[PDB]
């Protein structure tokens, strides 16, 4: 759960 | 269609009203959604796009424009899905 | 109107009280909880067609009547778009910089 | 109340010992639970705030301690919960 | 305290480690027998509950989860006796 | 000078609880019995009433409630026991 | 020569009693026999159903039968209380 | 170690073989007797008591047939997960 | 003999 | 050997005549105390088998005949012990 | 056979596509994979691949183009996964 | 059901394509069309559209691209064409702008 | 007449829908084709006119709208075609 | 593979040696044809345009090819190049 | 070699005489005839719509192209794979 | 000779009446006809196959119609020349 | 007793991967742990108590036996002693100078 | 006929 590549400035919510 | 709709959008979940998918006619999402579909295993509408990106889409068409965060580094990403969902005055404020 | 409101704000679930709703007179949320006609998701939770992930900093400031934010917060526009949407005009001034 | 009191804080369930609860005297809590309340449709005990940094409001009543995860970005807003909560010594603790 | 505890739970005798009944801190068992009590006629240290259950509660603290009978019917008693021992993660599970 | 636990022989059950336990409820049947009796072949204190339900009164005198099995078939009769042992408040709330 | 309390084994169920709740109902069976057939650990044995034997011992000690809700098997403890010669029981489950 | 084991499982007494403890290489009570002990001096083991026949007669004929109607099959396979022995672990699933 | 609790619950 | 023996199944201890285990020839027990062994700490002779289900071995060495009591759940369990005492004869009665 | 909606593992990362946009591209990798399978413990369908860079394979096979974040640092990881994945085109896009 | 090479027959032209090819675009009318029909005498599929500029649409829908023949004189009707097939990108490719 | 006709206008291969031939009422493609006329050494229907310009009346009839290629210079001959065919809607498309 | 191949390209029928197909490594009909769709009358399929293929194939034949006088599809030519992975090829024609 | 050998050209059915194959000393066709395809004919691997022009320059040592014939350099490649250096003259 | 012959020229197969073959004196196909084949059995012509439809043409009506921009006249007037027939020749120039 | 899809949690960063890439290289230190007890996380991932955010690249190396690093890289002796760490010698040497 | 393409290009 760290912030790598667009993790770190896209939220989202998994299916 | 319901009043609350549920979408997959490449795997990432969202919720909107139906309202708001048919909002601008003969963009994709008013054909899509036109009240004349694929779905994921828990049953939600399914659109093969990003689904990061879909955030943004999504704000556009609740309010007609969209405040994107600092620095955001995608603005060329989401003008391609603005051009996917036929959106022209989100691909012009996006350029 | 229940005491405890759920509601599923863009997909997102939060619990709040009535009085923390209608708080603030001529807003948004006060002109939708004042004393069946507000949609509703699939499990009867009340929805709202917004950000869900930016709603937690709107819910802070209602409670509170200020909201810190998370340290380096990137979405500072984005949350005053939310404060113009939910009509809370002095949440806007405080997203506001002075300069 | 139960010796393990059901939570619901702004959405988010936790399940806590009724001692942990009213371990500092004259705090928000120990007044609110205190042996001599609002309710969410479940019957749960509702507290209006963020549900998240409730976690860490917990740890300092269970320990009087609470350690955060590297680079927490929520020291701030977790100070303005320990406020509302009246735990003066936890407000001291999160200001350096 | 001997590492292995003899326990008269209501009539039901129940053989555990010392460290199995300080596992988890601020529970009753773990203010019960720290380190700084009632008796029966055979010296046995005695807690006043249901020995039918505790079976399950001590599994609960050697395994940090329970495996019940199949059509279990005191699921509710249960969830009592873990409020009762301050079990707040079991309570969780039996809810 | 009764001890501190009370070794009971219920209808053939036998049953073991702190003599605080037995006397917690003023004018009740345990408690004229154990303020300061018929006792078995090993000594025990003796109860001529049924040993099954005893189970369910012994756990209403250490909580003042008691949370029955799924699906109990002996309401009725454990309200018979809870008349007898003269527990009111128990009578209560096994009527419907 | 019979103790205060009873201990009996009623079809393989040990159940305890006071030797005045077995006499309590004179020229009933119980009343009888402990006005004797014993198992290998010295308990009187009754040959008779273990379960139902709790309505039985419950009718003598309260002259009164509560049974659980929606009991299926009246007609069985009908026969016992007949076992047993108990004519009040036996017009109790009719 | 004696050839016959005296073990006290949770409150119940059990009587072994020390060469069936070794029986399963790896398993927990191969680790065990390649120790905690009661009042009594018997060698203890902080688990389920009831449900130690089925460990032990499985350790006895590396397989275990169970009562009619046995309500505690997944309580079992999780001993037999403590225990570590995966083929009673896999018979059970 | 299992008589109500006894019937799934095991003792001593 | 002494004519009563004294035994130690699995922890549950039996007292049967030395005649009664040599009853079946070729059989464990017949192997076993044949005139021609583990102990316990207390000297008894050691069966490292199931001790509840034992008894009716014991049963079917006294009387070549097995009566088991109403609705006996362990029928497969005492079959296993069986083919292990090698009884055939007890092992068909049980299929 | 295949659903029209395929859920997919990639390293720890859930994508969900249509099975049309995983056989779009003939004598591909996918293509062989998916043409009419290790699985994770919930049913997906796992690539042992890199979770992250497979976003950017995804909208190759939906669009036959794909624009990538501002100084985006994997540009030589991603060409691996086109390598990879066998569709020369991406490749070449990706080589300066 | 549909092979995995579908023989078409659009006007009076022959094409022969994957059934992929025919369903990768999502929601245009060929996706529509060979989703889970008219047909000609010799069996294959027919198309009611002009057969000469379809060559165009397959190489589209192929590589989502097309590079069309030098001083090609109907990039017009290759836009209706393009938008009876509900095409937008191609479309958009073939508009001025 | 076959769902899909198999047309030859002068020299080149056509092939249409029947329900295309007889969309237009009274046109003379409508009273050929309404449920006796020429066809080629092939048994296909055959129509003697300007094979290259039926190409475009075809296009009419399929659209109801008039696509000519970049820079067609044979506007006139085509006029001339429609007014063959009967359909006057287009030969006023094309004055 | 039989030593005469029967190939269909997007309808257009074309025949060549195996040798021809295999002729360049790492190619993608290199890849293809090295020890398959086919068409309803079992020939191999190739799901590209068939009218430029004949270019293709003779360059494969010679490793150069001649185009028609006033060749007006060089750069289509240049894409099919590219799609068969024909670096060579390619550079000719740019 | 029968008197009339039957051709597929990549593709392309020719008929010609044995004669006409083995002509022109020391060319490629001559070197052949002094692999096949499914139905048994002779494969020659090379564009099957200009062998046609081949064909007839083998028979007339001469060869009149089609007014207007595009492929004049495409032909004069298949002359030099023949290896028909007077083919290949005229066609410069 | 049949009233009907298979005629093989080039690769492509012909009938026509024997008639329309020797309709013409001392022509090519009148000499041939006049009282090599295939591995079918069929006459052979080993010329252009394509171009036989037009001699056969002038053959059948004494004068050939040709398709409208028809590029290949000088070819034909070889297999003209070939088939000896002077005034399908003359006709070409 | 693993399955052919392992889940890890590795400096709080899940993985997922094949039971045969873990296995690939002999010798190696997730050979020694998943070639037939090993810790768990609170969910039941296996843990790896190392840097998460580079596990990414040691990962990729059991994957396609080449290090393929992202552009102006600056971690490549924090990386050279994950490598010693998981016991790879090869990537080890790749690494190095 | 030959139209566009086909007028440059021989084929099948």
């Amino acid at each position: 759960q760290l912030p790598i590549l667009h993790h770190a400035y896209l939220p989202s919510i998994g299916g | 269609f319901p009043e609350v709709v549920e979408l997959n959008v490449g795997g990432q979940v969202y919720f909107t009203r139906h309202s708001t998918l048919i909002s601008i006619p003969h963009s994709l999402l008013w054909k899509m959604f036109s009240p004349k579909l694929a779905k994921d295993s828990k049953g939600r509408f399914f659109i093969d796009r990003d689904g990061f990106l879909f955030r943004y889409i999504l704000d556009y068409l609740r309010d007609r424009q969209v405040v994107l965060p600092d620095h955001f580094p995608e603005k060329g990403r989401l003008k391609r899905e603005a051009e996917y969902f036929q959106l022209p005055d989100l691909v012009k404020l996006l350029t």
